């Protein structure tokens, strides 16, 4: 989070573009859903993750 | 006949269509019950009723079990 | 050459870039119009009739090279003879190619300053796409179409004006 | 305006509004919450229409 | 065929039981589809479509959400079924979340 906003910040400031606002934003999403999980590739990963995600659950009973 | 059974393809086909959405929404019917179903949206079939009859005799098989 | 520039003029839907070549045109035939008064008062004469076979012999190549074309492909074939390196040729294109520079560098003045393109007939790079003016003119709804793009600009000269 | 949010801007919080999340067989509530943001008019290309509907997704994660 | 039989049939799948040996379901059978035999509300498969693909991009298979896509697009193609929103309705209405099911091959 505090990683790919700083760098937004930073390349919507410096920019006197309205385009480098739409190829800065692009690049910030697409490294936001990289370092999550829901990319094609990491779906297995995250497949992986909701198993913990379930056990959590049975111990709030 | 044979072109009577030529149209039993042309069902065999959809009925293999709809066995694929049936499992991918993790439903209980089958095969079976699905070729039942068809027939009755051939005539016309509210579906708000025919939910809350198989929700009844899912629970009819395990009453009389 | 005289069936060319007739037609061509009375042809509107070839562009005012055509009509500016056959305008051009109509100027340099014009001056072969002065030699030929000259030497219909002084009636072999070989001489005076051998400097236009190389002036004409240019023009029929410019002709005949320029056919199929308008708009900024025009704009390519004008600047197919930017290419030399004799002078009597390059003065032979220049004051052709102002001309047929002006249609394109007039629509330039109303897309690098305010204004939006309106022709008949597509003379400039810009072929725009109707009615995506709802919210998304900031998205494509001005195609760079490459054909009308002239070969005095460049990609990226292109591109900035766009 | 029970906790301190509220020295954020109107017009920001204003163009906030609620929408509900994707439709869950009969599942839990945490399933059809939302939050989203109201761009739309020249602000509507900037922040790009196709990058709202990801970041949606990734703050359901 | 008749549609009183049709019901019949339906009672005999879901429970393995005879058919003179259940007959309350049969009368409760008549007694809901009786008089709403037509659908009370109009067919729109436009929405029901939109619904199975909000619940394969909740699952995040966007694979899926365009491999539904072609199912729904076969259901077109064949064409012996004049009410499609119906089949569908039904199977969304009894829908569960697999988080799972991949054997996906489809035709």
């Amino acid at each position: 989070l505090e990683c790919s906003w700083d760098e937004l910040w930073n390349k919507v400031q410096q920019a006197q573009d309205l385009d480098h606002i739409i190829a800065a934003h692009e690049v910030f999403l697409d490294t936001i859903i990289s370092r999550c999980l829901l990319d094609s590739d990491s779906r297995a990963l995250l497949n992986q993750l909701r198993a913990v995600f379930d056990q959590i659950i049975e111990l709030q009973n | 006949a044979a072109a009577a059974a030529a149209n039993l393809n042309a069902v065999r086909e959809t009925m293999d269509v709809l066995l694929e959405i049936s499992r991918i929404l993790n439903t209980g019917l089958d095969m079976e019950t699905l070729s039942i179903c068809v027939r009755l949206c051939e005539q016309g079939i509210n579906p708000e009723a025919l939910s809350s009859v198989i929700k009844e005799l899912r629970k009819a098989t395990e009453a009389l079990k | 050459i005289r069936r060319y520039t007739d037609q061509r003029s009375l042809d509107r839907s070839f562009g005012l870039v055509g009509q500016s070549f056959c305008a051009a045109l109509h100027q340099e035939l014009r001056e072969y119009y002065r030699l030929l008064s000259v030497l219909h008062s002084q009636l072999r004469l070989l001489v005076w009739t051998y400097d236009p076979k190389i002036r004409l012999k240019t023009l029929a190549a410019l002709v005949d090279h320029c056919q199929g074309r308008k708009g900024g492909e025009l704009a390519s074939a004008v600047h197919a003879y930017t290419k030399t390196g004799d002078p009597y040729m390059r003065s032979l294109v220049q004051h052709i190619l102002s001309l047929v520079s002006h249609p394109v560098l007039s629509f330039l003045y109303r897309w690098i300053y305010d204004g939006e393109l309106e022709d008949t007939y597509h003379e400039f790079f810009v072929a725009s796409d109707p009615t995506v003016k709802t919210d998304r003119l900031w998205h494509d709804k001005y195609t760079l179409r490459k054909s009308m793009i002239p070969s005095f600009m460049t990609m990226d000269q292109s591109r900035k004006v766009l | 305006r029970a906790t301190n949010a509220q020295f954020d801007s109107p017009e920001i919080l204003r163009r906030l509004d609620v929408r509900l999340l994707e439709v869950s067989p009969g599942d839990t509530g945490w399933d059809v919450f939302s939050l989203d943001y109201h761009v739309d008019g020249p602000i509507a290309t900037v922040f790009t229409r196709e990058c709202m509907s990801h970041y949606l997704r990734v703050f359901n994660f | 065929k008749s549609p009183n039989v049709l019901l019949q049939n339906l009672c005999c799948r879901i429970l393995g039981r005879s058919e003179a040996d259940v007959a309350q379901q049969f009368q409760y059978a008549v007694r809901v589809i009786g008089s709403n035999f037509a659908p009370t509300v109009e067919r729109d498969e436009f929405l029901v479509a939109e619904k199975i693909k909000k619940e394969l991009i909740r699952q995040r298979r966007e694979a899926d959400a365009a491999l539904f896509s072609e199912l729904h697009r076969k259901l077109h193609s064949q064409g012996v079924l004049k009410n499609k929103w119906s089949i569908l309705y039904l199977l969304l209405s009894l829908s569960e979340d697999p988080r799972r099911q991949p054997s996906k091959v489809s035709s």
